């Protein structure tokens, strides 16, 4: 088998001293695990196969000169892409972010019936196609 | 066209101007505030209604492939004109 | 082939890269994982790490290899694998006209032998990757920060690192040097999202889990 | 599981004789450093820092993590040793000019929205 | 332009004018918009 | 030619843009016309590369011929849309001319 | 048992029978092309954009409307299915505009992005395109119907959701045009939906009309506090700011529709927005101030007094986070005076007991039911994505609805009992038919809307409508586990108030007149200053000057839904929280923080200084308020009722008659919706007709 | 003065351990809310929790009493300590 000659270490993995991230942004920041919503506008469903960690927002603002968003975070436009929740939340634990799961939302199997359109007593019968 | 406030600022044609009491407006002491003054919503208000004898008109914007994508414009309403969403001409059907 | 558009297949080359491959996993069956050639016919090694001395000196001095030339050492990084990273190895056969990629994986906290005793091009190449990736390579000549500011604290091309970083610099006169400071943008990075809701490529359709 | 490919450190007392050897290395080193750089900071306020930054990872516990802050602490080093840093690089340890910010709940809560 | 002369338009400018950085007519920038959030104004009657 | 804008505020140009130079906001005019609100292209941080003028459908954006355009600040290089459409009244003449000779290519 | 088995691409798959060829590819993860097909919609077949070969078979068939059989192998990427799909879409755009740079679907079209995957990349239509005139369905929904492709979703939408049926097709042949025929507007609780489902840009949002673009939007998954249902949303937001308000798919609550309140009402929160803190001058009149004087202020007055001289009364759309912490802060002086505008019986055993006050059968049990009594509630407008789940278990499952109250449209037929509460007498004893229905229905289900509880009567209502179900309950043959008492509501907060304790209405207010008054965004006009010691100090924190603001003597500016991460409490008593989409505006502040520096500035601190052990503190009242997207039942029916016995209040006479009875009322119901501009040219179009609401629209 | 001003019990649906404070409420607690007209005692339920009696005195302190695995006999002693003698 592996030969390297191992230890063993019991301790739970945390990097976050090894990272280089600032004090700030990890003490205080919440991550949200989650698989995005479908985009209602469209039926695809292809941007909901993927869980996403996304971190909490904070404060933009309007730039005194021209008038564009101006923001102090450096984790506003970070966002990480997992297979699994069991994985999105592993990274969060190593990295020492704090998070709020949420499971994800399936639709559920409807039954659908072409003939019901033109029922003979009841209710599901169309007045148009 | 161009207005201007009570305190001399030219309005420009999305209706900004700085309020009485802004200190923004510190940036023009010394300078000027540059203004376009060729307001295209006179403008095209200017252009003369064209009177079309079909139901549906197209208007590329003129120019051909220097104007903008084709597009028909249907002419039946009598209580207003067609207008191109693209360029803002104005059609009318004539009472055919 | 003669369809204006389509970039033409090359059996052949498919063909002697597939017999390759295997002949590579039946000498080294210690380290080899996995082989594999893709559409356009690039062989693919994927090995433990331990194998990383092993593999690259049998291609580089074997006689039916030959690989003499490391084109580029370089680190993916993954995040939602427990080994994170992804250390890829290309290398040229001037002999054969041949090029072959061998991977290999880690994480944060495990160090991959340097390579430094099979090709001296790695050398440079590794302090690149430990500095962008943070990924530790034991027994190099001299590992420290290549590309980065003297004191820069972080390893910028991990995905979980900001695009804009944590710090920025200007020049404060009252101190008459440059200083860091925390980083603030007046026109904030606009993130777009562009992926399509429909699958656009059904041949890679992973199963439903 | 368990069972992981060591960096340098079989254990956490192989791990902190590697700190107190790198905390001697960068001791003797202050001395040096302000006089070299022309620092208007006290050889006392240098060690001082190096003592601070030795207490932010006083509570790990991995042997591995131990090993790459001291591998890291040892880069660091010889930047200064060297003189690839500039006296600019120096002084970023010290924050002189980031003003100080409010810990407690009302001062932060006048300012804004952070927590 | 004496032989092949531009096309007229009524917007183009008649008057050229040249780089005009560094003098009182200069361009000094600014937000085009108006503002997004208008505040509550409160009454001006003595209430109570 | 009638004195309206080209724009029609569509933002494939704010999205095609390599360096994010562009911002623009748009909502409805006075006569219901879709037209930008603000339309600013930082010229420090734009890399000359006339994507936008190839992604516009109106050709209402156009990399012009002038090159000759040095400041003396960096705030006069923030372009708004008063200057780009300034900049249009402007050099519209000549520029005219030049979308005449390559328009074929394109 | 009874699964077939089928096959996707040669890949094994067990259905049961009835499934369609497209739900079969579903399971094996493959999605079919389609515009007509709407899982929530009855089947059309009309697009043809999902049809699909089947092996061994010449004629490709629907896969939206094709059941499978035993056997079948189902080529979704074969030859003949690929070019099925690019001749369909071909004929979808030889009469399309080219519209994309002017149209607002574009970046989130099925057209564009199904035309790019399954389309050809080219044009050989050579002749003129069919330009079609536009029609004016209301202030909400532009329509531009040149754009319109047919699927006639909107109509089976509008049919079979909403249950209006004004959307058809006039005329026939390439001139088929989807409308009303008439001018009419399509005015409904729900009209906003069609926008959504509408695959093209033919129905778009005019008050979100070119405003943004889809790619340029941050989504920001939240939830709405317009009423009580608790629908999730998501909340587009661009620089900062919030661009529009969209459905967030969830199964047990909105599914995936919202109110049009929901949809259209969030440009209320960018005006009469208070931004700064305000104290009175001299001169009696609010000015601007720092929040160091004015928390100040409100501590000197908070710490001279105490006990009863305190009271707070809570609005509609405070969230459990702000209500805790000011309860702790009103306790330290040692006052219990914590009420909420919204009424809710006291008498018996009120509060104590959860299913007392909870809409027990849960949203999702509607579609379980088989009688439904609706007493002196019109859930139309109360709760619009409720009564969408009535309608549709009216229409698939045969449900028999009826109503104790004043006639309304509920857009579905039922049985009207009656308005007079005496009524509720007759059914509980036998005397009238409608009782042989309840005891025979093996799963009933009954639902007190809390307007009626507003009434001087509520204690008499809520005990007999709580007798009627006991009786049916267990006195009959219902299932063991069957909760049949329903309690619906319309306040956001009201959930979360009663879990924390809050005296429901401000009765105790009344009865000894305090002090010193805290109005956390108490906006219902319910305590006046005629109803108060004269002297008496208000401290009104919200987010809109509405009533409260111009009658209080300092304004502690907080945040909308929209601007923080709070806890709300549905009317099953689901918890669910929003997030942060954009911060608040001016000087504004998170509004348990305004409470928790106060109580600094008091000498009095709150032992929770961060948003997670606030909630720690929330899970020490009431351990439910912290599970989030879980539904808690509750129990002790039986005991509840005892209780309810012992006072044996009187009924008066007054019809039952809702605060709600025509769509004007619907639009205009709280501060947000009040300053809403989109809202007010609703109430106008539904008043007044389309003559002054309309606007010329070109693109 | 120094009264109770409210009770808080918690418990599981259906777990085994709340099994004695579920007996209670099912038989004493009309009782008790009849003994003590105007004192809210609030019975919130949620799944797996341990069962607990917070008691609120005035100004805000607060007592919690553990219910694990109680009788229904013990439950009623536990309120009668809180209702009986008042901090
Ligand atoms: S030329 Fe400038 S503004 Fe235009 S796309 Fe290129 S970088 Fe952006
Ligand atoms: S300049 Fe052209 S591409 Fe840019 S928004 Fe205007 S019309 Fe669209
Ligand atoms: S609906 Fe709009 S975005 Fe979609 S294809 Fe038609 S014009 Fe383009
Ligand atoms: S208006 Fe939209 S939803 Fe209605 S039939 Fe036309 S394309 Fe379909
Ligand atoms: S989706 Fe099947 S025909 Fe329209
Ligand atoms: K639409
Ligand atoms: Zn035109």
């Amino acid at each position: 088998t592996r030969d390297t000659q191992l230890i063993t270490v019991d301790e739970k993995l945390d990097i976050t001293t090894i990272t280089g991230v600032p004090e700030e942004h990890i003490k205080t920041r919440k991550a949200r695990i989650f698989v995005p919503a479908r985009n209602n506008m469209q039926s695809g469903v292809n941007n909901t196969k993927k869980w996403k960690m996304e971190f909490d927002t904070r404060e933009r603002w309007e730039n005194p000169l021209m008038g564009w968003a101006s923001t102090a975070d450096p984790l506003s436009n970070l966002v990480l892409t997992f297979s699994t929740k069991e994985d999105a939340v592993a990274f969060a634990e190593k990295n020492g972010w704090s998070y709020d799961v949420e499971e994800r939302k399936v639709p559920k199997p409807k039954s659908k019936s072409y003939g019901a359109n033109f029922s003979w007593n009841k209710r599901t019968r169309v007045s148009t196609k | 066209g161009v207005r201007t406030s009570p305190t001399g600022e030219k309005v420009t044609h999305t209706g900004q101007v700085y309020d009485d009491g802004d200190y923004r407006k510190v940036r023009f002491v010394g300078r000027q505030k540059e203004v376009n003054e060729n307001f295209a919503i006179d403008l095209i208000a200017e252009q003369p209604v064209s009177q079309v004898g079909s139901r549906v008109i197209s208007c590329d914007g003129g120019g051909g492939a220097l104007g903008h994508p084709r597009v028909y414009i249907n002419l039946d309403k009598e209580t207003k004109t067609g207008t191109c969403g693209y360029c803002g001409l104005q059609f009318r059907q004539q009472h055919h | 082939d003669t369809r204006p558009t389509v970039r033409p297949r090359n059996d052949v080359a498919h063909k002697q890269l597939s017999a390759f491959g295997e002949y590579v996993a039946e000498i080294l069956p210690k380290y080899v994982q996995q082989v594999q050639v893709s559409c356009f016919n690039e062989l693919e090694i994927c090995i433990h790490p331990d194998g990383v001395i092993p593999v690259l000196t049998f291609l580089r001095d074997h006689s039916n290899a030959q690989f003499k030339s490391l084109a580029d050492l370089t680190a993916v990084d993954i995040p939602t694998r427990q080994n994170r990273f992804e250390i890829v190895y290309n290398l040229l056969s001037l002999r054969f006209n041949s090029r072959i990629r061998v991977k290999t994986y880690t994480d944060e906290l495990t160090p991959i032998e340097s390579s430094v005793p099979v090709y001296k091009a790695a050398n440079w190449y590794e302090r690149e990757i430990w500095d962008m990736f943070g990924v530790f390579f034991a027994n190099h000549p001299d590992l420290r920060r290549i590309l980065t500011d003297y004191g820069f604290e972080g390893h910028p091309f991990r995905k979980d690192f900001p695009l804009s970083g944590y710090v920025e610099l200007r020049y404060d006169d009252e101190v008459k040097r440059v200083v860091a400071e925390p980083v603030e943008l007046a026109q904030e990075f606009r993130k777009f999202d562009l992926n399509s809701p429909w699958e656009a490529f059904p041949a890679y359709r992973q199963p439903p889990e | 599981s368990t069972s992981v490919k060591p960096i340098f450190s079989r254990d956490m007392n192989e791990a902190k004789r590697r700190v107190r050897e790198l905390y001697r290395a960068w001791y003797r080193e202050v001395p040096n450093t302000v006089h070299l750089f022309q620092l208007d900071i006290s050889v006392k306020q240098g060690r001082d820092k190096v003592r601070e930054m030795f207490k932010k990872n006083a509570h790990i516990t991995d042997p591995r993590v131990v090993d790459l802050l001291v591998i890291k602490g040892k880069m660091e080093l010889e930047e200064t040793i060297k003189v690839w840093k500039q006296r600019t690089h120096v002084m970023r340890f010290f924050h002189e000019t980031e003003a100080p910010r409010p810990k407690d709940f009302l001062s932060k809560f006048y300012v804004g929205h952070d927590p | 332009p004496t032989v092949k002369p531009p096309t007229a338009r009524k917007f183009i400018w008649t008057n050229h004018k040249f780089n005009l950085s560094g003098t009182p007519q200069q361009y000094v920038p600014y937000s085009t918009t108006r503002k997004k959030i208008q505040e509550w104004v409160p009454p001006s009657t003595p209430y109570k | 030619p009638s004195g309206e804008e080209r724009c029609i505020a569509c933002k494939l140009c704010e999205a095609v843009c390599p360096a994010q130079a562009i911002t623009i906001e748009a909502e409805p005019r006075a006569d219901g016309s879709r037209r930008t609100t603000r339309y600013d292209i930082d010229m420090t941080k734009c890399i000359y590369c006339g994507f936008c003028q190839e992604a516009c459908p109106v050709d209402a954006i156009v990399e012009g011929p002038n090159f000759e355009f040095s400041t003396e600040t960096h705030e006069e290089l923030l372009y708004n849309k008063e200057k780009l459409l300034n900049n249009g009244d402007k050099w519209e003449a000549e520029i005219a001319a030049n979308i005449q000779a390559d328009y074929l290519y394109r | 048992s009874n699964l077939i088995e089928v096959f996707v691409d040669g890949q094994s798959v067990m259905v049961e029978p009835g499934t369609t060829v497209l739900q079969a590819c579903e399971k094996v993860g493959m999605q079919i092309p389609r515009f007509c097909y709407h899982e929530r919609l009855s089947v059309a077949g009309n697009c043809r954009m999902c049809l699909v070969e089947i092996e061994k078979a010449p004629k490709v068939v629907a896969a939206c409307a094709m059941p499978v059989m035993k056997g079948w192998n189902i080529l979704t990427n074969s030859e003949k299915t690929k070019k099925a799909r690019e001749g369909v879409m071909e004929f979808l755009l030889a009469n399309h505009p080219l519209d994309c740079p002017i149209c607002d679907q574009g970046g989130e079209c099925d057209l564009q992005d199904q035309s790019m995957m399954f389309g050809s990349d080219r044009s050989r239509f050579l002749e003129g395109k069919r330009a079609v005139e536009d029609k004016n369905i209301g202030p909400l929904v532009k329509t531009i119907m040149t754009r319109c492709i047919q699927c006639t979703r909107c109509i089976r939408f509008a049919s079979e959701i909403a249950g209006v049926d004004d959307l058809g097709t006039t005329g026939r042949g390439n001139d088929m045009q989807v409308g009303t025929y008439i001018e009419k507007m399509f005015m409904s609780e729900l009209s906003g939906n069609i926008i959504d489902i509408c695959p093209v840009g033919a129905l778009t949002s005019k008050p979100y009309a070119f405003t943004a673009r889809p790619w340029e939007t941050r989504k920001t998954e939240s939830i709405d506090v317009m009423d009580a249902v608790g629908s999730n949303i998501v909340v587009s937001t661009r620089t900062g700011e919030v661009m529009r308000i969209l459905p967030r798919m969830h199964e047990d609550i909105n599914e995936e529709w919202i109110s049009d309140k929901t949809r259209f009402a969030y440009d209320g929160l960018k005006r009469q927005r208070l931004t700064e803190p305000m104290v009175r001058n001299e001169k009696g009149l609010l000015t601007h101030t720092t929040w160091e004087d004015a928390l100040s202020r409100v501590a000197g007055m908070l710490q001279s007094f105490q006990g009863n001289d305190v009271a707070a009364i809570a609005g509609g759309l405070v969230d459990a986070e702000a209500l805790i912490a000011l309860k702790d802060l009103l306790n330290r002086v040692d006052s219990d005076t914590l009420c909420t505008e919204e009424v809710f019986p006291t008498a018996g055993a009120g509060t104590d007991l959860r299913s007392n006050y909870l809409l027990n059968t849960t949203i999702a049990g509607v579609e379980e039911a088989d009688v439904v009594l609706l007493v002196g509630t019109n859930p139309r407008f109360e709760a619009p994505l409720f009564n969408a789940r009535i309608r549709k278990s009216w229409l698939h499952n045969d449900l028999k609805v009826a109503l104790i109250g004043s006639p309304v449209d509920l857009t579905y037929r039922y049985d009207h009992l009656g308005d007079s509460p005496k009524i509720l007498q007759d059914i509980a004893s036998g005397s009238h038919p409608f009782s042989q229905v309840l005891q025979e229905a093996k799963k009933p289900m009954v639902i007190l809307g809390s307007s009626a509880l507003q009434r001087n009567d509520g204690a008499a209502i809520l005990a007999a409508v709580s007798n009627i179900a006991q009786k049916i309950r267990t006195s009959s043959g219902v299932t063991g586990d069957w909760k049949v008492m329903n309690i619906l509501h319309r306040i956001a907060s009201q959930v979360a108030a009663l879990d924390l304790g809050y005296k429901p209405g401000v009765e105790a207010i009344q009865k000894n007149p305090p002090k010193m008054l805290f109005l956390l965004g108490a906006d219902g006009g319910c305590i006046t200053r005629q109803d108060l010691p004269k002297d008496c100090f208000i401290v009104y924190q919200g987010h809109h000057g509405d009533v409260g603001a111009p009658i209080a003597d300092v304004i502690l500016p907080g945040a909308a839904y929209t601007e923080k991460s709070a806890t709300y409490v549905n009317t099953e008593g689901r918890a669910q929280q929003t997030k942060v989409a954009v911060t608040p505006p001016g000087l504004a502040r998170e509004d348990w923080k305004i409470i928790r520096a106060l109580s600094e500035i008091a000498g009095m601190t709150l032992p929770y200084d961060t948003l997670d052990q606030v909630r720690n503190r929330l899970e020490e009242v009431s351990p439910n308020l912290v599970r989030y997207d879980d539904v808690e039942g509750a129990n002790y029916f039986q005991q509840a009722s005892e209780l309810s016995k012992l006072v044996n209040q009187q009924l008066l006479a007054d019809p039952l008659v809702p605060p709600q009875l025509t769509i004007k009322d619907f639009y205009m119901t709280d501060s947000i919706s009040r300053a809403s501009q989109t809202m007010a040219k609703c109430v106008k179009a539904v008043t007044e007709g389309a003559h002054a609401v309309e606007e010329p629209s070109i693109c | 003065k120094l009264g109770l001003r409210e009770i808080r019990i918690h418990l599981c649906q259906r777990s085994p351990g709340s099994q004695g404070v579920r007996d209670f409420i099912e038989k004493r607690y009309v009782e008790l809310k009849k003994a003590n007209p105007d004192l809210p005692i609030l019975i919130r339920e949620c799944s797996d929790v341990q069962p607990k009696l917070w008691a609120r005195y005035a100004f805000g302190q607060e007592k919690n009493v553990s219910l694990n695995n109680f009788s229904a006999d013990q439950v009623t002693r536990a309120l009668e300590n809180v209702l009986s003698s008042k901090a």
